[PDB]
DNA sequence: GCATCCGTGAGTAGAGGAAGCACAATTTAACACTTTTGTCAAG
DNA sequence: CTTGACAAAAGTGTTAAATTGTGCTATACTGGGAGCCGTCACGGATGC
């Protein structure tokens, strides 16, 4: 089957590593390989020169250098044990006496950091963990319109998140200038004056701008002194505290020049940099020194202000949502910061220990307790916003999990407080972010992908590449910019025609700033790389993308990540390009390192003896369980004596074919209403598909028991249960666990175990009952594991911990732990959905046999029917060109390539099809066949819809439907034509996660909750259905006043209703009356914990007891 | 939507007590006041001036 | 209909030595074709022992009286050299399309049940042209083409239809 | 829908004869169509209702099994008394209605037998129904209909391909006007007659009037040379879709708005058959994103509406 | 729909005065075995069985039929209930 | 006329989720012994 | 139905050992520590 290409736009650069955003910025905080003296000023080193030296203020503990050790266990063996992947740290500090003079040094143990697979994911716990990039406004210092009042501006400073306050530089309506710290606001001069600014210097530089400099010049702080200003500022920032000036100068220079406190960031100083044209020395805003401060950026912004509001030419406002102003913080920077917090934690417990308890004799191992590190650490890794369950439902679904960007998490917004402009598709989005790829409700605009092309710089802007364009010719040189570098040129579009490297085109579509434009070719500076720059991966993989609408493309693209692999999965006809990328990418597949030649191949592993001589031998992860609980195999795809070359495929991954994306199958599609059973984006399909295994797939569940110590006695696991027959224990081996290879059923043990009763003397009733059989009562009762209702399959694997094994840590009390894998292969049934790349999704409602399909004149049936009432109101037109495509390919036996925006075309697909044709009907002549009389009849008709050209043959009016696609199908229940001719092709289909087998639930009676005593809620706690607030004013509505009672007393609450009810059915009677239910007694109780007196009163206004007498004191 | 007017409509303001405990400002519901009023004028008694 | 292999316990593992796993291998044997020589035999056993290195087809199994295989060769599983496969194919006759879990069909312990698709036709059309006869001009002309197996002909398949649809038509005959 | 709308050819159209055999004599020489309206001798018939005279609804009905005529043919039929001159299939749809309600007079008075089944009509059925029968013979009524329905859309051939989405030649020609008008109120601009605002406005308005002509021309050329195309049938019987849709598919997409609430001065002029380019797809983008933070953000307005009513008449 | 549902609601003044009456006719032949009924043995309500034609359990189906009969008298304040109660238990015991 | 304070924002489903020590009071367990309570054999 | 038995299961002091509750320590020491703005936006009621 030979594959097609289309398209004519060349890139002149390949897409970059797509999971590089994980692995590279993880690499540079770590810096596990540089050696130390090779160690830059970034990642945890520069933590540890934050914190270091640590100085009680005459001992001083420093620090040298650190080093990462191997890890302790292998990562199969931390998912299987319940372990975190991690590396032991070590720091290698030194004490000081400065009275003596003597040192010491030794390395001490530091706690444990976790480690990155290959991949660019974690282990923690054993559950595989995505950290998610955040995206924040920039630090640095910004200038926005006054609100209120027209003509004013505000000046603000903002520092890294928990790394300083927000300053904001306001003029008053008085004219005094005014700077707001903690919810206060106080007059600038009185800090200005701290800073040794004198009336001489201010009005040098700011009077040239007129009547702001005047609202500077208050001369009753002018002659204060620098350190009465002080004095005088710290009682307006905490009044009541007493003044000194050991106090004073601790909380200015704390607030606004301590390193350790307030921090700018590289990022913040170079936006602050560049804004006001000034060049800074550190990232505080003011510098203390020789026991004074000095100014670093207060006088610099304060210009900006003031030349603003006057008018000058060259400054303007600053646009928030511009991406020029956000930035990205990644999995290195998020966790670098909880390191430095730590870190902080543990040079308190040093200060603390220094001076209190054996002065003289110190070391520095005893002065350390890293406790307090590795909690914070753990606490990221464990219960952070931004560390999600990883999902692997294929391996699409965990490469999009690792280019989300993400707007919330701890120093971001909230999910409710958010409004619509920061939502919105920015201009500066393009070639960045993607703009279709968001989920719906109300998270969007607030989660977001990657662009296919972008990446993250070292600061944390985005920045998408760019051709230089020179004199109208455009060259190979590739530039990667920033939106606020990129808003400075005209850039054209990647479809402009070129004859070789010469624009040939006279007008030119181009951008300038965000806005469309028609140039010259003369004025083109940069031209676009290719199309595929402006969308994710996601969206990338959806062919004839241009002919679909935004709403229906985003519905595609998600449920790409949703798609189950199959055991005969294949890959679309209609591909765009990228599915060999995301397999190779994604780390699924296996690969040759180099040249060489196959030595073994089995199931389990594959040998390559590679061309200098070495043997490396690949293990094949074989019926793995993921996270969601699809089967994750590999299948090798080479034969023993084999050839291959650097980078041929070895295994095929899951969801694979031959090293290509395959999320599905390619079916045979007719474009028809059925019987109605198509109703409402309902799916008709043919018994056929169940007959050759597609859309078949596999799925893994895992149970698990304990047996524990307890007062009465140890649970004990066992074969020998009482009360139970041989068929119950059949399946069960000498340790009371089941055999492997067993078929399980609902009610089915898994595994046996006992518990000692606890001391209760018997009912009565049941003591005669002892007493008649001559039975003596156990000490033990039945506690096993069975099979939930709806659930079984395959025993196909067991796992036992026993407390002392190596590497296992069980909690205290806790003898063992049991663990089973059941396996189940499900084949499509009705209620499973379906849906294609363009956002057509549905449920199957009938299953037909291959006689009642329709079918091709030559006897082919057709595989699935899709109503054609779900594609107008959508208007998602790709749909219907994939199809036209896939009937060309079908005769042809040939798949194809069409990139997005640059692709088939009609007049291309029009020429297939005609070749097609000629395969379709001249096979047909040959054999000795004619016209069919019930394609005259159709054709009759055809040219009353002015389908086809009245006077043709009908040879020729066969042919001109068939460039149309559409060809002349037979019922196969009658055995006549259809009336019209009907659209038929080939179309690339996928079955999704949820599944009506995983969903059907019910519940007469079960567990209740304990304060309200009402019934539980949730398929897994075996729960009721919730009949809310809605529902009861629906049941208002209808006057069904006993209907309603039912379900508030006698199938919720009222316990004595319920225990009635239940036994007069059993018995062949009607339900008998309610009464009042339990939540309401709760109700009173608590209200009379709030000192209030409720009473229930009858006509005569006498108290009626609802309690029945057992609350009232006698 | 006549059906919520008319609960929209269903309280009144005491302009002048007359002969009755009410208070000038104070709100309650228009059937109460029409009922304290028709028994008044059995009484003999001034009644109460109200205000939609 | 069902399959032992030696060794194994389930259709979810793997053999050393082999290729293919239990899964694939199963999916192989699905397209064997199987005549029976004789009306009255309802089911066989076929055997199969391999040593690796080689690929082993429908072929290898050992000859059964009035059985015969239609496709021999057809591929089944590959062997390297330290691999062995002993296996025992249970082939049964009926009608229709039996799910595995319907039938539940197993010799022994360790057998595995297998979907059934017990119909030998292939593919059915039939084509309608325009003849007449001297003054007749709007007759008809049938034609119709069977698509098979092998193990029935399509001449024999079309004569056991015609019995079908006769033998339905005298339902109609006592009205009760 | 489908099969209570009849056919209209073009053939004859407009031809004059003089008696009923001269009419029927030009049929069969392929001069006139069955359905194409013509004038016998003062009255326009057609041939379909001079040459098939049906004595009963049966006898129409058994013809149509043999194929004579179709059941968008209109023929002259004979029923309850009266010589009606309609297609079997709206002498169909009244049996339907006949027999669901089991009785002839009844149900004749029901029915508006001179026009295609729509969506109001059908509604303006089962309310009626309801007057003079009550539930239980509506409600038998209902399934009828739903039987037949489902029946006749699986045979009748409707599908959807790309040539479907028929683009009328009256686009380009008005694209090519608007360009014109376009350069012409930029010349003016640059001789100070007019400024920025008014220059502004006055493009929104010539791209405001050019979208609503190639709407029109776009359902003109349905309903003259395509009257069963699927788009629009599937409009015109209220099944799905609205103009609107409609023109964005076979026409042009039109104006677009920027994120603050202004409209981009470059309107889109692709539409999806043809296919968009890349900047034109960013720019549509911008209101995609808009109407679904809409609907996430508003939905809790309107609920929270509902329980203030509920709380306040409750009583 | 019920059978004759549209006569049903033509009997009573309002629709949930005729879902009281149908509700305690039924828990009348529920209590008393339906030997209370006043349907000839033609006109009893049948279920198909694979063994044969039977009673019908539902009472409320019951309860609908015999008051299309026009033999039931329903309306407020006829009887004494504690009265009523005993004259039937002592005719149906 | 305005500054300050306070309560409100749709439904169902899922699926993960850092002191010692001495010494007095008090409680509990071990161990016998006395008394009560069934069985057995008569009878 | 009642006697004589007969060991056994349960009840009753007695006491040593775990277990728990409480007071005490003498160089001189005398006012905390974490926060840290897309600070959510709008209506109603109260107090100046
Ligand atoms: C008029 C005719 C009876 C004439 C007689 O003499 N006796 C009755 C008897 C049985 C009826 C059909 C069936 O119900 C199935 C189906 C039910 C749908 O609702 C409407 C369509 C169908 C096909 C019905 C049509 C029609 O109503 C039939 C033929
Ligand atoms: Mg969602
Ligand atoms: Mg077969
Ligand atoms: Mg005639």
């Amino acid at each position: 089957m030979e594959i097609k290409r289309f398209g004519r736009i060349r890139e002149v650069i390949p897409l970059p590593p797509l999971t590089e955003i994980q692995v590279e910025s993880y690499r540079r905080a770590l810096q596990a390989d540089v050696p130390p003296e090779k160690r830059e000023n970034v990642g945890i080193q520069a933590a540890f020169r934050e914190t270091f030296p640590i100085e009680e203020e005459g001992l001083v503990l420093d620090f040298l250098e650190y080093r990462l050790g191997e890890p302790p266990f292998p990562q199969d063996e931390c998912r299987e044990k319940d372990l975190t992947y991690q590396a032991p740290l070590y720091a290698r500090l030194q004490l000081i006496h400065k009275d003596t003079g003597l040192i010491k040094e030794d390395e001490v143990f530091l706690g444990h950091i976790p480690l990155m697979t290959e991949d660019g994911s974690f282990i923690i716990n054993g559950a595989d963990r995505v950290i998610v990039s955040q995206i924040h406004r920039s630090p640095g210092v910004y200038f926005t319109p006054d609100p209120a009042r027209p003509g004013r501006y505000i000046a603000s400073i903002i520092p890294l998140p928990k790394r300083g306050p927000w300053i904001d530089l306001e003029v008053e309506p008085n004219g005094v200038v005014s700077m707001k710290v903690n919810k206060r606001k106080f007059p600038l001069v009185l800090l200005l004056r701290v800073l040794g600014y004198d009336q001489e210097t201010l009005a040098r530089e700011l009077g040239a701008y007129g009547e702001l400099v005047q609202g500077l010049m208050d001369e009753s702080v002018f002659a204060m002194r620098p350190e009465e200003a002080l004095i005088r500022l710290f009682t307006l920032l905490r009044p009541g505290d007493p003044p000194k000036r050991d106090k004073a100068v601790a909380y200015v220079y704390g607030l606004i020049a301590d390193p350790r406190r307030y921090d700018l960031g590289e990022a913040g100083r170079y936006k602050a940099e560049e804004k006001l044209g000034i060049r800074l020395s550190g990232r505080t805003l003011a510098r203390f020194e020789d026991g004074e401060f000095k100014d670093e950026v207060f006088l610099p912004t304060l210009r900006y202000l003031f030349a603003l509001t006057a008018g000058v030419p060259g400054h303007e406002v600053d646009d928030i949502d511009h991406l020029g102003n956000r930035r990205i913080r990644t999995v290195g920077e998020l966790m670098t910061d909880q390191f430095r917090v730590g870190l902080a934690r543990l040079a308190r417990g040093v200060r603390e220990r220094m001076l209190m308890g054996s002065e003289d004799s110190l070391t520095p191992a005893k002065l350390v307790n890293s406790r307090p590190l590795e909690a914070a650490i753990r606490e990221f890794f464990s219960r952070s916003q931004l560390s999600q369950f990883k999902d692997e439902t294929n391996p699409l679904s965990s490469l999009r999990h690792k280019r989300r960007i993400s707007a919330l998490g701890p120093g971001g917004l909230t999910r409710e407080r958010a409004g619509f402009d920061v939502r919105d598709v920015h201009r500066t989005h393009y070639g960045r972010i993607c703009p279709v790829e968001t989920p719906e409700g109300a998270n969007i605009g607030l989660i977001t992908s990657l662009a296919a092309y972008a990446r993250v710089d070292e600061l944390g802007f985005i920045r998408t590449p760019y051709r230089r364009v020179v004199g109208g010719v455009v060259t190979d040189e590739v530039v990667y910019m920033t939106a606020t570098e990129e808003d400075r040129y005209t850039i054209a579009q990647a479809n402009t025609p070129l004859e070789g490297n010469r624009i040939a085109a006279e007008r030119v579509v181009a951008r300038r700033k965000g806005e469309p434009v028609i140039v010259s070719p003369e004025e083109v500076e940069f031209m676009d790389v290719s199309p595929k720059q402006v969308f994710s991966v996601n969206t990338n993989l959806i062919p004839f993308l241009e002919h679909d609408d935004a709403n229906r493309a985003l519905m595609g693209s998600n449920m790409q990540t949703q798609a189950v692999p199959l055991i005969r999965a294949q890959a679309p006809v209609v591909m765009t390009g990228l599915e060999e990328r995301v397999v190779r990418d994604s780390l699924a597949a296996l690969y040759a390192e180099e040249d060489g030649e196959v030595a073994k191949v089995d199931g389990n592993r594959i040998v390559v003896r590679y061309e200098d001589g070495r043997l490396v031998e690949y293990p094949l992860r074989r019926f793995y369980r993921s996270n969601q609980g699809t089967a994750l195999d590999q299948r090798p795809r080479v034969v023993v004596g084999q050839r291959v070359r650097k980078g041929d495929l070895l295994a095929d991954g899951p969801a694979s074919e031959n090293g290509f994306l395959a999320l599905g199958q390619n079916v045979l599609v007719a474009i028809m209403p059925f019987d109605g059973y198509n109703f409402e984006d309902a799916i008709v399909i043919s018994e056929e598909l169940l007959k050759r295994d597609f859309y078949t797939s596999i799925h893994i569940e895992r149970y698990e028991i304990e047996a524990r110590d307890t007062k009465l006695g140890p649970e004990r696991i066992t074969r020998d249960i009482p009360h139970l027959s041989e068929a119950a224990l059949r399946d069960l081996d000498e340790e009371g666990v089941v055999r492997i290879g067993a078929e399980v059923k609902p009610g089915d043990i898994l595994v046996g175990r006992t518990s000692f009763k606890g001391e209760s003397e018997p009912t009565p009733e049941e003591r005669l009952l002892r007493s008649i059989f001559g039975e003596k009562a156990r000490d033990v009762k039945d506690t096993s594991l069975r099979v939930p209702p709806g659930e079984g399959g395959i025993v196909v694997r067991t796992v036992r911990l026993r407390r002392g094994d190596p590497g296992v840590e069980l909690k205290p009390g806790v003898r063992e732990v049991v663990r089973v894998y059941v396996a189940q292969k499900r084949k499509l049934q009705v209620g499973d959905k379906l849906a294609n790349r363009h956002g057509n999704k549905g449920v199957v409602a009938k299953i037909l046999p291959v006689e009642d399909m329709p079918h091709l004149p030559d006897g082919t049936p057709v595989d699935v029917i899709l109503n054609p009432l779900g594609v107008p109101s959508r208007m998602n037109l790709g749909q219907i060109l994939e199809t036209h495509l896939g009937l060309a390919g079908y005769f042809l036996g040939q798949r194809y390539i069409s990139p997005i925006f640059d692709g088939a075309k009609e007049p291309e697909i029009k020429e297939l099809l005609a070749q097609a044709f000629e395969v379709y009907f001249g096979k047909r002549k040959g054999e000795g066949f004619g016209v069919d009389k019930r394609e005259v009849e159709v054709l009759r008709r055809a040219e009353k819809l002015g389908l086809v050209t009245p006077g043709k043959t009908p040879e020729e009016q066969l042919k001109e439907l068939f460039l149309q696609g559409k060809v002349v199908l037979y019922d196969g229940r009658t055995g006549e034509p259809i009336e019209g001719p009907i659209v038929v092709g080939q179309m690339f289909i996928m079955k999704l996660y949820h599944m009506v087998e995983d969903k059907m639930h019910a519940r007469s009676t079960g567990p209740y909750s304990l304060i309200t005593q009402q019934p539980l809620g949730g398929k897994a706690q075996f729960g009721g259905q919730r009949f809310g607030e809605m529902e009861v004013w629906a049941l208002e509505a209808y006057g069904a006043a006993h209907t309603l009672q039912e379900m508030l007393t006698l199938k919720s609450d009222d316990i004595e209703g319920r225990n009635a009810a239940y036994e007069a059915i059993i018995k062949g009677e009607d339900v008998p009356e309610p009464s009042v239910p339990e939540s309401f007694r709760v109700l009173v109780k608590e209200l009379q914990a709030l000192a209030l007196d409720v009473q229930t009163l009858d006509e005569k206004d006498n108290p009626v007891d609802i309690f029945e007498g057992l609350a009232s004191k006698r | 939507i006549e059906i919520v007017v008319r609960q929209m409509m269903k309280y009144v303001e005491v302009t002048d007590p007359g002969d009755s405990r009410l208070l000038e400002g104070q709100v309650l519901e228009k059937w109460d006041v029409e009922a304290l009023n028709e028994r008044l004028i059995a009484e003999g008694k001034t009644p109460v001036a109200w205000k939609p | 209909t069902s399959v032992y292999i030696e060794d194994v316990l389930h259709e979810f593992s793997t053999i050393p030595g082999v290729k293919e796993d239990v899964v694939e291998i199963i999916l192989n044997l699905k397209e064997l074709v199987v005549r029976f020589l004789n009306p009255s035999l309802q089911t066989v056993t076929l055997l199969l022992k391999a040593e690796g290195p080689k690929e082993v087809k429908a072929r290898d199994f050992l000859p059964v009286a009035d059985v015969e295989i239609m496709n021999p060769d057809l591929h089944i599983a590959t062997l390297e050299e330290g691999g062995r496969l002993n296996m025992e194919v249970r082939v049964d006759r009926g009608v229709g399309y039996v799910p595995a879990e319907k039938h539940g069909i197993k010799d022994r312990i360790n057998a595995i049940p297998v979907d059934a698709v017990f119909s030998p036709v292939r593919r059915v059309a039939f084509q309608v042209e325009d003849t007449r006869l001297g003054q007749r001009t709007d007759l008809d002309k049938l034609t119709l083409r069977i698509w098979t197996d092998g193990s029935v002909t399509p001449l024999e398949a079309l004569n056991q239809a015609v019995e079908i649809l006769r033998e339905h038509l005298t339902y109609f005959s006592n009205p009760q | 829908y489908y099969i209570t709308q009849v056919r209209k050819e073009k053939k004859g159209a407009g031809l004059e004869f003089a008696t009923p055999e001269e009419a029927l004599a030009a049929h069969e020489r392929g001069e006139v169509a069955l359905n194409a309206p013509i004038k016998v001798a003062g009255r326009e018939t057609s041939v379909g209702r001079l040459k098939y005279v049906f004595a009963n609804p049966d006898e129409a009905l058994l013809a149509v099994a043999h194929g004579i005529v179709d059941l968008q043919d209109v023929v002259t039929v004979r029923y309850m008394g009266k010589r009606l001159e309609t297609s079997p299939g709206r002498i169909l749809f009244a049996r339907i209605v006949a027999e669901a309600v089991e009785d002839e007079k009844v149900a004749w008075e029901l029915i508006q037998l001179d026009v295609p089944q729509e969506k109001n009509s059908l509604k303006d059925l089962v309310y009626q129904a309801f007057l003079r029968l009550g539930m239980e013979k509506t409600a038998r009524l209902l399934d009828a209909l739903k039987y037949y329905g489902f029946t006749f859309s699986t045979t009748s051939g409707i599908t959807i391909g790309i040539d479907d989405a028929v683009i009328p030649e009256e686009k380009k020609q008005y694209l090519e006007e608007a360009d014109r008008k376009l350069l012409q109120i930029e010349q003016a601009y640059e001789m100070g007659f007019l400024t920025d605002r008014e220059r502004y406005d006055q493009i929104l308005q010539l791209w405001t009037e050019t979208t609503e002509k190639v709407t029109q021309a776009v359902f003109k050329n349905f309903e003259e040379n395509y009257p069963f195309n699927p788009l629009y049938v599937m409009a015109q019987s209220g099944a799905r879709g609205n103009p609107q849709q409609i023109r964005q598919l076979c026409g042009l997409r039109g104006l677009m708005q920027k994120p603050s609430g202004e409209t981009f001065e470059v309107p889109v002029r692709s539409s999806f058959r043809e296919g968009l380019t890349v900047l034109e797809y960013f720019i549509s983008s911008h209101g995609a994103r808009k109407g679904g933070a809409d609907t996430a953000l508003r939905t809790a307005d309107s609920g929270y509406l509902t329980r203030k009513l509920v709380d306040v008449t409750h009583e | 729909a019920e059978p004759g549902i549209d006569k049903l609601f033509g009997m009573v003044d309002s629709k949930y005065r005729l879902t009281v009456v149908v509700a305690k006719r039924a828990q009348q032949l529920l209590r008393h075995g339906f030997k209370n009924t006043v349907l000839e043995p033609e006109e009893r309500p049948k279920m198909q069985t694979l063994e044969g034609l039977f009673d019908d359990p539902n009472a409320v189906t019951w309860a609908m039929k015999e008051l299309l009969t026009g033999r039931l008298v329903f309306g407020e304040n006829l009887v004494p209930e504690d009265r009523l109660q005993k004259e039937m238990e002592r005719l149906y015991p």
